[PDB]
């Protein structure tokens, strides 16, 4: 799919993902949720080739849920991101690689810290205060570089995110039909239903 | 070299006469008599074979010429001018008609093409 | 195609097979590849039939106009005209021509003009697809100042082998003899040369 | 990509007893997209009729070109051009673009005004004349038209019988071609009257 | 997938009233080089079948070994190997046709065109074709390669349909085959003068003729042909 | 297409089939492939049909003008030279493959010409997709000193071989005979061995079968007086 | 490069009547511009009152027919000599064809027979196994020449009743076996005239409750 | 090709055209583009005819095995995912498929899944697939409401295929209508486009551009 | 450029053209007027390859204005459209063809009739009640086929045009930044400044 | 490469040049192309050096194991093993091998195995790039039942011409004589054979 953004503020991680699903000529859907809850305090957004994106995301979800049941324990965001990276690094030298880029937003309950990980389809992982995939970063990073502070509130993060989306809507040729925004914090994952 | 005569050699005189055309008509007047008669089921054209010498084979000099299978021509005046006009008339019947319509031109239109060639020698440089 | 020209005591003889192929189909089995560009200047053609015919026709025209002005051209002059056409138009031609002629002053001469349009004066020359198979035989058997009968045998035996191994060559062996006495055409049929 | 099947369309011509018929569909398209249902492909210059299939810009261009040429012909000849003569003109005009051709399939139909003889002719894009006694077909459904005409046609049909034959040949051929249809016209041509009929057909 | 290297040209054949005739020249070409001059391309199987093969010679030699093995195998535990349970032309063909189609289906074909000519147990003529694609067909006359284009038209003038077969004698059929071989020698650049011919007759059995030559050739008219248009000398 | 040319005692004969095709479809079932360059010089064309026609008419036109200029009957070698030099110039892009035959004051002649400008002399020749079938017949039955009747027979038999065996050839045999000291006789549809059988059914429709939306008279007449 | 496919030409035609079915095909086999055989049967009786033809690449066509005939034999072995119904045969052929989805049988298959109610049935397949029951279907080289004619003369398409002018369609009255055969013969005669790969002979297999009958007709050989 | 399916108050409407083409040649006007997977489930045909036919019949077999094992009707979610997981295994091999898996169960209600040969599986309210999809979307989007009656919804689906059949060269022949209820699908007939067009033109006043 | 629509109603022709100009990655402008007034009662909208569109449009404008001055007379819409078609038909066999598609909306003052001509870069001309270029027709023609009447008012034409644009904005993947709408009638050309 | 094997009265002789080229560079001017696969069964190699060495080594292994079990193999058997490797692996090999051997029962025998992997038993065989130039010469000069001295002269003269015309061939002419008397190696230097 197209635009996926992430921003780590003081006490939460915010993931914004576009709603459009376009199959060549027509926009087939304008309410698509490009995300999966891997565990109660870990969310993964995704974008890439059709079919592979959801297939990969659900495969990861199943594996993390399996771990959660086996050990009666939630893996840290760092541990989950390392598992995901290895799967993609394994995938890139396969017969047919997963063409999927992901952002992993999680709240580490042990350290009481939000964490954002950016991983591309090659298995290139980086921990960031804010991140994106595709062309999204080209339009938004100059705004994030300017306004971002590590001590921002969730409300300030959402306001900076709105400015990013407005810039995308202005200068991007494609109509991505707005974004679904989700917040990951100590209380878990919730969706901002008005954005 | 180059043809540096890019101007008309036939021009209007004060009286409105085109001298060179009048003089060409005078040359025609000196020429041997030729005639044409139209019948209901045919046309005849005729002239005298004025042999320049008795040693000359006058059969080799054709005053009456086939232009197309259904068109013939005869002249009075300068023989060499006629001979080249016949060559041009035969060719123009093909290039400007037969190669376009797949048939020989009607008499009036071939005449029109020959007339155009003669008109141009009256105005061209 | 198998073509050759061989100088000998009394002049020069041109030899050729008669097979013209389009792929594996023999389009003409009785082709005449020995072509006259002047009374006693002939040539053997190999490569594109369209090209070598076009070239030969132009040369014949050039030598005809030369003769009208300056008298009989030399074999060297004819070769030069061939070369001029072949070299200057090398990008658009596929022609391998052997030029052979008889002067009274120079006697028998042979010039070969390969693909590039270079000229090479030789005692004898071989060309065409079939020539590859007789480089060994011709080199071993050629002598200078052979008789007419020896040269006919040399060419007959050589082209026989070229025809035997080359599928692109075959049919009859045609020959043209160029001497002071005049121009003589010879032909040799399969039943004759195959048993050699 | 193939210029002769971008716009689509068909023409068919038939001879009958002292009459000729020429017919065409009305579709103009951009490949799959239908653009116009009023794009007539039959034109006439005096009593000579010309149908043209193929690339629509060339159809229009050639019509304008032959109107141009037949108008000058008439001024100089002092008579209307005949079908046999016009056929040669179409052939000449197409071949003069031998290495940059108009992507068309012209069809000539008419009756010689002096002999009264019915005449039809067809051409490839480059000018080769097909002068058939029976019928000529052209367009993206030419295979279908060949099949229809070969079975439906019989010689010496009366004008009103010929109408039914050529109409059914066109209609059923067009219904087996994605790029033809959207209406149809049939000309019934006699020595000094011509009747033009628009046919009712499926609009998909 | 490969390319043929050493190749054999046309195989020609036809039916006649009492049997079949098949013929093929003795050349193994190496491109335009006429490399091998003693190659037998008609391979008899028993006394009732002759398999004619064109195309790649290395694959031909492989097929020749398969047929040799087929005869050995048929004789195993078979008291009627030389009688009721002998190999029929139809058995030999169907086996080859199976192999050819299987090999093309693995994208590794035997690069050949094959004609199986023979006479069945009941006296019926057998003549059928199979090639590198596994394509099979039967006809009163069959020919491969150039033969298909030049021999068939001549052979079809003798036997144009099924009803012409009983009217065609072995002398007329052999004459037609021999003439076709001459025409192919005139016109096929990858042919040779030497050929083999095999007749399988329901009465006289298998007659295999080796070292035949194309004869009665017309070449004399070549002496009059001069230049390529305007040349007179 | 199958075309042949055959020399005989006192002249030359050319023949051709009458099928023209677009791919696998038969465009015309009775095509005329024998073209006239001049009254006694005829040729048959294979390859691109428009090119064979166009190159014939162009050289035929120039041959006519040449004949008038020189006061001599046209020669086959002139047609040959003009054809080959034209075709050579266009490097085979004009896809004309011709068999040129005729009689002139020099005698009777038979040539072939390939689209790239190469020419050929022979007593019997053939061109086209059915040339191999035709040449098989010619190579089997041709002899020196054929009579007029024998040559016509041989030529038409060679065309038949193409008609029956080559899918690119069919329908009828056209023949033209050019004999020395005589008018060339063009024998259109000399043989007709492919007449279609009567159909099982008549497909003439009842009148009023076709649905009509509109009728109108088309004005083919000029603007009227008064 | 080796091309595993070829084109053997040919044209086939299946028509379903009220209580019968016909499957017809020309007997000419070709490659490029040459004729391989003037009589090479293309329509086959496969047992259980089913006739079949796989037109296109003849090697794949022969292979498919051979495997289907084999499937009929093993259906009898495995299911107590039960008659293979035409609908069951059709589904079975889909699986044979789709089994080679990624290296297809390069053929257009048609089968004909009677359904379990005794009514005429024709099934048509694409090279990879998509199929449908149809009333009328031409296949192969001259299919585009034949189908429009059949739309007009079998289904009476574009034909209306005289006097009504387009308001009332020509009613779809049932055709007899003699009537169908006339249309088949005229279809192939017309196809022979205008298509170079069609000719030599026409073989028709007619299926009724009484069994399978054959009819042969000469076609032009040029 | 033009296929559509949309959810509404009374269940699901499925509407398809009937045309199949090979290039410009119209191979068939009587193609069945609704695959009856079982009495409760429908699938649409677009892309590859064989791929859709074969694998959606196969899907029917898997659905039958599910309900034999689980003693319960398979969900539309589960049925669609069996197909999407299958085609995803073949991804890259060249399968061609664009289908709507349509059903109406107790737990889900009326449900449509767009399943596609590159592995896409989308739940939605309105889907339209094929060469004439854009034309049908126009009519759908401007006239669609959740509270459509079964009668009006059936007409809307019919009218949308007609719109595509008219403009898209590769769509036409006839219109097939289905209404999917909780108790199973109901077939609502075959409608020749030729006859339907004139009927709709007159009764509706639309297509004034076309002379009738 | 992208979307250009045209509709001929009772007494006027309405042309709608998108405002976006996109150069690959970024939308450089969102107020571009893809039209030229050829004469007081003739308007031409255009779309195609960059540079060639405006170059062609201004070249046509100059030629029609030259004719207007020379003859002191306004050419009919039909005459203008024929001139334009010939230029494009000439262009398609040039060394480098104009890659330009146009709609010509004009009011014929002699016949008192609005006229709409659609011409593509090949020189394919058709007179239509409504038309489009590119993919615009794929989304809008089904709506126009349904609602269009030849006796529509200008206000009804604008309402039908709004429905077309709404459908484009819904199903098209590209953001074309709305449309500029212009009306051509007996009084000349005017722009609808609120759409 | 120029290689040949010729049967004669007392057995068979193998001949070869010694030039190995990488493009126009002579990588080895003293190559030994005559290879021993058994005591009195040798071969001449042409084509890929890597392929023909790999094949020859495998054959030598096969014949060594054959000999241990069944005694001395025939020349036909050796040729069959060569053919089996060349035919079955034809897609991945570029090898043109001539097999020559001496039995007491069969005497001198020569088998040639060209690119395709076919086998041809011949009185003599020529192969390699240089062989093309001596088809004519060899066909004209070969006789059956020559003496040892005549066969040495025939091979020496033949390969001399092949070397003369083929740039890929050159160096020394190596020969191996196979008779009842045993195995004799011969070598002939440029100064000897160039003056022939
Ligand atoms: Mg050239
Ligand atoms: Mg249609
Ligand atoms: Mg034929
Ligand atoms: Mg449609
Ligand atoms: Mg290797
Ligand atoms: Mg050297």
């Amino acid at each position: 799919m197209d635009i996926i953004l992430g921003i780590r503020v003081q006490d939460s991680v915010i993931l914004a993902s576009s709603k459009a699903v376009t199959r060549g000529i027509s926009v087939l859907k304008d309410s698509d949720d490009k995300t999966r809850q891997l565990s109660p305090h870990t969310l993964m957004s995704f974008a890439g080739e059709a079919g592979d994106t959801v297939q990969f995301a659900e495969y990861i979800q199943a594996n993390i849920q399996l771990y959660s049941i086996r050990e009666d324990y939630e893996l840290s965001p760092q541990a989950v991101s390392s598992f995901v990276r290895q799967e993609l690094a394994k995938s890139i030298r396969s017969r047919r690689p997963y063409q999927v880029n992901v952002l992993i937003g999680g709240y580490d309950k042990k350290k009481n810290k939000p964490e954002l990980y950016q991983i591309d389809y090659l298995g290139t992982k980086v921990e960031l205060p804010y991140g994106a995939h595709g062309y999204s970063g080209f339009y938004t990073f100059s705004l994030l570089d300017h306004h971002y502070r590590p001590d921002m509130t969730t409300e300030e993060g959402l306001d900076l995110l709105k400015l990013c989306v407005q810039e995308l809507e202005k200068r991007m040729p494609m109509d991505f039909k707005g974004v679904i925004v989700k917040i990951v914090d100590k209380d878990g994952i919730r969706q901002v239903d008005d954005f | 070299m180059t043809d540096r005569y890019s101007f008309s050699l036939t021009t209007f005189s004060p009286s409105g006469k085109l001298g060179q055309i009048d003089y060409a008509l005078t040359a025609v007047k000196q020429g041997v008599t030729s005639l044409g008669i139209k019948a209901t089921n045919g046309v005849v054209i005729a002239t005298e074979k004025k042999s320049s010498s008795p040693l000359a084979m006058s059969e080799t000099l054709s005053k009456v010429s086939l232009l197309t299978p259904d068109i013939g021509a005869v002249y009075s005046g300068m023989g060499p001018d006629y001979r080249v006009l016949v060559d041009k008339s035969r060719k123009v019947a093909h290039t400007s008609y037969k190669r376009i319509y797949g048939e020989y031109p009607p008499t009036k239109l071939l005449v029109s093409e020959v007339a155009k060639i003669m008109q141009e020698a009256t105005q061209s440089g | 195609t198998s073509i050759m020209a061989v100088t000998f005591k009394d002049g020069v003889i041109l030899g050729a097979d008669s097979r013209t192929t389009t792929g594996a189909y023999i389009a003409n089995r009785v082709t005449d590849k020995l072509t006259r560009v002047h009374d006693k200047i002939w040539c053997c053609r190999s490569g594109s039939a369209a090209d070598t015919q076009a070239i030969a026709d132009i040369v014949q025209y050039h030598l005809e106009l030369y003769t009208s002005q300056y008298g009989t051209p030399s074999t060297e002059t004819a070769a030069s005209v061939f070369k001029e056409l072949c070299y200057e138009n090398k990008d658009n031609l596929t022609a391998g021509i052997i030029v052979a002629g008889y002067d009274d002053k120079n006697k028998g001469e042979v010039y070969t003009i390969p693909l590039g349009g270079s000229v090479h004066k030789l005692p004898y020359a071989i060309a065409g697809s079939g020539s590859t198979f007789i480089y060994g035989y011709c080199d071993k058997n050629f002598r200078e100042n052979m008789s007419k009968e020896e040269t006919v045998d040399f060419i007959k035996h050589s082209l026989s082998q070229a025809i035997k191994w080359d599928g692109s060559s075959g049919g009859v062996i045609r020959m043209v003899v160029l001497t002071a006495a005049g121009v003589e055409r010879l032909i040799f049929y399969p039943d004759e040369y195959e048993q050699l | 990509s193939d210029p002769s099947s971008i716009n689509g369309g068909i023409v068919v011509a038939m001879t009958g007893k002292d009459c000729v018929a020429i017919a065409c569909d009305l579709r103009l398209g951009s490949q799959s997209l239908g653009v116009s249902n009023k794009f007539e492909k039959i034109f006439h210059y005096g009593h000579v009729f010309l149908g043209i299939t193929g690339l629509a810009t060339d159809v229009t261009t050639l019509n304008e070109m032959f109107r141009y040429k037949t108008n000058l012909y008439k001024l100089k000849e002092e008579r209307a051009i005949e079908p046999e003569t016009f056929t040669q003109l179409v052939s000449s005009s197409l071949y003069e673009r031998r290495f940059g051709p108009y992507f068309v399939g012209p069809v000539v139909a008419g009756i010689n005004s002096k002999s009264g003889k019915p005449f039809i002719a067809g051409f490839d894009l480059i000018g080769c004349i097909d002068e058939a006694k029976d019928f000529i077909v052209s367009g993206t459904a030419s295979d279908q038209l060949f099949g229809m005409c070969e079975s439906l046609y019989e010689p010496n049909l009366e004008p009103e019988d010929l109408f039914e034959t050529i109409s059914q040949a066109l209609l059923n051929a067009a219904d087996r071609d994605a790029l033809s249809g959207w209406g149809a016209v049939v000309y019934i041509i006699k020595k000094d009257e011509v009747v033009k009929r628009y046919l009712k057909m499926r609009q998909d | 997938t490969q390319q043929p290297i050493v190749t054999g040209t046309s195989v020609i054949s036809m039916k006649y009233d009492n049997g079949v005739i098949i013929a093929a020249d003795n050349l193994g070409s190496y491109g335009s080089l006429l490399r091998f001059n003693g190659v037998e391309r008609l391979i008899p199987v028993g006394d009732n079948t002759v398999v004619g093969i064109s195309g790649d010679i290395s694959d031909m030699q492989h097929i020749e070994r398969l047929l040799k093995d087929l005869v050995t195998e048929n004789a195993y535990d078979n008291p009627l190997a030389d009688a009721e349970e002998a190999l029929e032309p139809s058995y030999i063909f169907e086996y080859l046709a199976t192999v050819m189609y299987q090999r093309r289906s693995k994208m590794n074909p035997l690069w050949n065109a094959i004609i199986v000519a023979g006479v069945q147990s009941n006296g019926d003529q057998f003549l059928r074709y199979v090639n590198l694609l596994g394509v099979t067909y039967s006809s009163p006359t069959l020919a491969t390669g150039f033969g298909a284009h030049m021999a068939n038209p001549l052979l079809r003038k003798v036997v144009d349909r099924e009803s012409d077969i009983p009217k065609t004698t072995v002398q007329v059929a052999e004459e037609a085959i021999v003439n076709a071989m001459r025409v192919l020698y005139y016109r096929d650049a990858r042919s040779s003068r030497n050929f083999s011919l095999a007749i399988i007759d329901k009465n006289t059995g298998l007659t295999f003729k080796k070292n035949l030559q194309v004869e009665n050739m017309k070449w004399d008219f070549a002496k009059d042909i001069k230049g390529y248009g305007t040349q007179k000398i | 297409t199958t075309i042949v040319g055959v020399k005989f005692n006192n002249g030359v004969v050319i023949a051709a089939d009458t099928r023209s095709t677009q791919g696998p479809i038969v465009a015309d079932k009775n095509c005329a492939k024998l073209h006239r360059i001049s009254p006694k010089i005829w040729c048959a064309g294979a390859g691109t049909a428009a090119d064979t026609e166009a190159v014939t008419q162009l050289i035929g036109s120039n041959i006519e003008l040449h004949s008038l200029y020189t006061s001599r009957e046209p020669r086959v070698v002139s047609a040959l030279q003009m054809l080959k030099q034209h075709l050579f110039k266009y490097q085979g892009h004009i896809g004309a493959y011709l068999i040129v035959a005729g009689v002139d004051p020099t005698g009777s002649h038979l040539f072939s010409i390939h689209a790239e400008g190469s020419t050929d002399v022979g007593y019997y020749l053939s061109l086209g997709s059915g040339s191999l079938a035709a040449m098989a017949v010619l190579e089997s039955h041709w002899k020196q000193d054929l009579t007029k009747e024998e040559a016509i027979k041989l030529a038409s038999d060679a065309i038949q071989a193409g008609i029956w065996n080559d899918l690119g050839s069919g329908s009828n045999v056209d023949v033209c005979v050019m004999e020395i000291g005589k008018d060339a006789e063009y024998l259109r549809n000399y043989l007709t061995p492919n007449v279609r059988e009567e159909k099982q059914k008549s497909y003439k429709f009842p009148r009023g079968t076709t649905a009509v939306l509109k009728e109108s008279i088309v004005n083919i007449c000029d603007i009227q007086e008064e | 490069q080796f091309n595993p496919y070829g084109d053997n030409g040919g044209t086939i035609l299946g028509i379903a009547g009220e209580d019968f079915a016909v499957l017809a095909g020309d007997t000419r086999n070709i490659t490029d511009y040459s004729i391989n055989s003037r009589y090479e049967p293309k329509v086959f009786d496969c047992g259980d009152n089913i006739v079949m033809s796989a037109n296109g690449f003849a090697a794949d066509g022969d292979a498919l027919v051979k495997r289907f005939k084999n499937s009929v034999k093993w259906y009898h072995f495995d299911h107590n000599d039960k008659k293979l119904s035409i609908n069951s045969a059709a589904r079975n052929i889909q699986h044979l064809l789709y089994g080679k989805r990624f290296f297809p049988y390069y053929v257009h298959t048609i089968i004909a027979g009677l359904d379990e109610d005794g009514k005429g049935a024709v099934y048509s397949f694409d090279p990879v196994g998509s199929y449908e029951r149809e009333q009328c279907r031409a296949g192969g080289a001259a299919a585009s020449l034949i189908m429009p004619f059949l739309d007009n003369q079998v289904n009476f398409k574009n034909q209306y009743e005289p006097g009504t002018n387009g308001k009332v369609k020509k009613p779809l009255k049932y055709l007899s076996v003699e009537e169908v055969i006339k249309l088949v013969r005229d279809s192939f005669t017309s196809a022979t005239e205008r298509h170079i790969q069609v000719g030599d002979g026409l073989e028709i297999l007619i299926v009724t409750k009484d069994g399978v009958r054959k009819e042969f007709y000469e076609l032009k050989r040029d | 090709t033009t296929t559509l399916a949309f959810r509404f108050q009374g269940g699901i409407i499925v509407a398809v055209d009937s045309r199949a083409t090979a290039g410009n040649w119209v191979a068939s006007q009587t193609v069945k583009k609704v695959i009856e997977i079982n009495p409760f489930l429908l699938g649409t045909m677009a892309g590859g005819a064989a791929d859709c036919q074969f694998w959606e019949t196969w899907l029917g077999s898997q659905c039958r095995l599910h309900e034999l094992r689980e003693k319960e009707r398979i969900s539309v979610a589960a049925a669609s995912k069996i197909l999407s997981n299958l085609v995803y295994q073949y991804k890259g091999a060249g399968l061609s498929m664009g289908t709507m898996i349509c059903g109406y169960t107790r737990k889900e209600g009326p449900t449509i899944y767009y399943v596609d040969s590159d592995g896409t599986r989308l739940k939605g309210d309105i889907f339209c697939v094929g060469s004439g999809q854009t034309f049908a979307y126009g009519v759908l989007d401007s006239n669609y409401k959740w509270d459509l009656s079964v009668e009006d919804a059936l007409y809307l689906g019919k009218r949308s295929i007609l719109a595509a059949a008219h403009r898209d060269a590769y769509s036409g022949g006839s219109v097939n209508l289905y209404h999917v209820t909780e108790d199973g699908w109901i077939y609502h007939g075959n409608h020749d486009v030729g006859e339907l067009f004139w009927k709709v033109k007159e009764e509706e006043g639309s297509f004034n551009n076309v002379i009738g």
